[PDB]
RNA sequence: CGCGCGCUACACUGACAGAGCCAGCGAGUACUCCCUUGGCCGAGAGGCCCGGGUAAACUCUGUCGUGCUGAGGAAUCCCUAG
């Protein structure tokens, strides 16, 4: 060793996020949103100093724990807090892979494919949406659930952000963002 | 007469020095070991060059840093450029150019921000 | 009166007037300082009535 | 009660009128 | 120091106390006091926050705290007003000896003279005047006369130069009322 | 009285308690928040002594568990990388 801990030189061989969990064997459920969704380069803890908004389209280059982690620092979680942030990312992958035995970044694409809408309502007129925008707006969609349910309960946001992340990789009627991107869909349907 | 490297890493205030000699695996950052500083959930960030590079390349030195200023995030990430530089530059002075090479090409093909820190100005736009 | 607070140009000053009133009522007044330092009345401190 | 806003009203507005004069 | 005088004074102070029971005081009043060294005897004489040095503060652990954390809590002037009603009594070592008034030199080392005593109270101000703590109020005359007696005598001890007509006065003390003499 | 603007107050992101760990601007023999019940030394004027009124944050670990102990209508306004 230099200096590392035995979790750490326990796992030293590849690349596993909070020191636990590979990328080397997940997968993607769209092929529309396989090219945004970024689990191609390998990153160990969300916080990064990269700069995703210089130009658009960088934030499809980013990867996307970094993305829950950035859209968990909304107004429910006062937005100059990252490490609260990534925390509560760490707390939630574990209740995932406790509450599941799957591989907890796996529920989370699948969760994010799962949950963007592809067609909305121009405000009526019916588009289909941008794969970008697909990614977006399911991200914002998942983190929105996990406050506006975690708002006054005892669950705590590791809990319910948990909860909403595995529930939408199940594409449930229980989840707020599968429940969103329904009623977007229904309405685009009822419009067109 | 001994192998000696001084190399420096920044961020916004912090600055760190690291020294880097021909020791026997250890890093010490001010005084207290590398898996001690920096409060827990940013401690991959410091061992990300060490776990890019690999230990082996770490067998043969010993890093001693000094970090001055910023607050926690920004004494990690001057750490952690100190690091890369340490063993890239001794690599440069004392072991073989090819080597130096090859870990150039790791720690960029990972980020370019272990080795060149690109500090912001502002955007006045046009 | 005396000054109170010491800053490097303004001052806040004390036991001289009574009042916020006898303040706005002198609150351009040439003030002088027996080191030969002339000033200014400015405002009336809030508090320290 | 109520009286203190007269009291500030009151106070104020001959902060006004010692103010104009003093100008 | 004769203790019909000290006895006298002490049935004298009591009877010039009339209508809780609140601490008399004594008061020693020298003479030709430039005190400017350490002369004076910055300690003891007859629930607890002890202030600490280095790791016998570890080793040690009222609440046992250290001289670098003492920093904090007396720094906060929202948790200087915390400690002075939540501990009762403060004791320090050395070097917390020599730093806690400036530390805490606001709110606990300047009105109710709850200062420490000393570790690996009586307090110059240098002065000419000086004062100290009687007691209770329940205390019996003979009780107090006897503690005036020892103090009387280490602090003269504390102010050896002549240690008989050093002071230009030396009395007892009512709290809050008038004072008294001796 | 009216329109605002700054600031305070209002909870899960709680409260309590420890342990740990970080800045940058800041140096004019200069800077004190009160006003006092008393007492000393005071012929007299004052100086004394004693009472009344180098960061926040953050990390980590432990005790309690939504418990008047509830984040602001219409509107209109601003804002695109440190």
């Amino acid at each position: 060793y230099d200096v590392l801990p035995k979790e750490v030189l326990a796992e030293v061989g590849s690349v596993k996020l909070f020191n636990r969990w590979s990328y080397d064997d997940i997968e993607i459920r769209d092929i529309s949103l396989t090219d945004y969704i970024q689990i191609r380069a390998p990153v160990y803890i969300p916080h990064s100093a990269g700069r995703y908004a210089v130009k658009r389209f960088r934030k499809a280059n980013c990867p996307i724990i970094e993305r829950l982690t950035n859209s968990l620092m909304m107004h429910g979680r006062n937005n100059g807090k990252k490490l609260m942030a990534v925390r509560i990312v760490a707390h939630a992958f574990e209740i995932i892979h406790l509450m599941t035995d799957q591989n907890p970044i796996q529920v989370a694409v699948d969760a994010i494919v799962n949950c963007g809408p592809r067609e909305d309502s121009t405000r009526r007129q019916a588009v289909d949406v941008s794969p970008l925008r697909r990614v977006n707006q399911a991200i914002a969609l998942l983190t929105t659930g996990a406050r506006e349910a975690a708002f006054r309960n005892v669950k705590t946001i590791a809990e319910c952000l948990a909860e909403e992340l595995i529930n939408a990789a199940k594409g449930s009627s229980n989840s707020y963002a599968i429940k969103k991107k329904d009623e977007l869909e229904r309405v685009a349907k009822s419009n067109r | 007469s001994v192998q000696a490297v001084q190399v420096f890493g920044k961020k916004k205030n912090a600055t760190a020095v690291a020294r880097c000699v021909q020791g026997k695996g250890l890093i010490k950052v001010n005084g207290k070991p590398l898996k001690l500083f920096a409060p827990e959930i940013l401690r991959a960030k410091l061992y990300e060059p060490i776990l890019i590079l690999g230990t082996d390349k770490f067998a043969d030195v010993d890093i001693r840093i000094r970090v001055a200023g910023g607050g926690h995030t920004s004494q990690v990430y001057a750490v952690r450029q100190a690091i890369a530089k340490s063993i890239v530059a001794y690599y440069a002075k004392y072991v073989d150019e090819h080597s130096k090479n090859l870990l150039k090409q790791e720690l960029i093909q990972f980020d370019r921000s272990l080795l060149v820190a690109d500090p912001r100005r502002c955007e006045p736009k046009k | 009166g005396t000054p109170w607070k010491i800053f490097k140009n303004t001052a806040f000053i004390k036991d001289m007037f009574n009042s916020s009133l006898e303040i706005a009522k002198f609150e351009g007044a040439a003030i002088r300082t027996v080191s030969g330092i002339r000033g200014q009345i400015k405002r009336a401190l809030s508090k320290p009535e | 009660a109520k009286l203190k806003a007269e009291h500030k009203r009151e106070r104020k507005g001959a902060l006004r009128e010692l103010r104009k004069d003093a100008q | 120091v004769d203790p019909d005088q000290t006895l006298k004074a002490c049935k004298a102070l009591l009877a010039h106390i009339k209508k809780a029971e609140t601490p008399i005081w004594l008061t020693l009043t020298t003479k030709k006091h430039i005190h400017d060294s350490h002369r004076l005897q910055p300690g003891k004489i007859i629930s607890v926050c002890l202030i600490t040095a280095d790791p016998q503060r570890f080793y040690k652990n009222g609440r046992v705290i250290d001289i670098s954390h003492l920093k904090a809590k007396f720094k906060a002037y929202e948790a200087q007003r915390k400690l002075f009603s939540e501990h009762d009594v403060f004791l320090a070592d050395t070097r917390i000896i020599n730093r806690l008034p400036k530390a805490l030199g606001k709110t606990f080392y300047k009105t109710t003279t709850k200062r420490p005593i000393p570790v690996v109270l009586v307090h110059l101000s240098p002065s000419t005047n000086t004062a100290i703590k009687v007691g209770y109020a329940n205390w019996e005359p003979e009780k107090l006369a006897a503690n005036i007696e020892t103090v009387i005598r280490e602090l003269v001890e504390r102010f050896v130069p002549q240690k008989w007509q050093n002071v230009r006065n030396f009395y007892v003390k009512g709290p809050e009322t008038a004072a008294l003499p001796i």
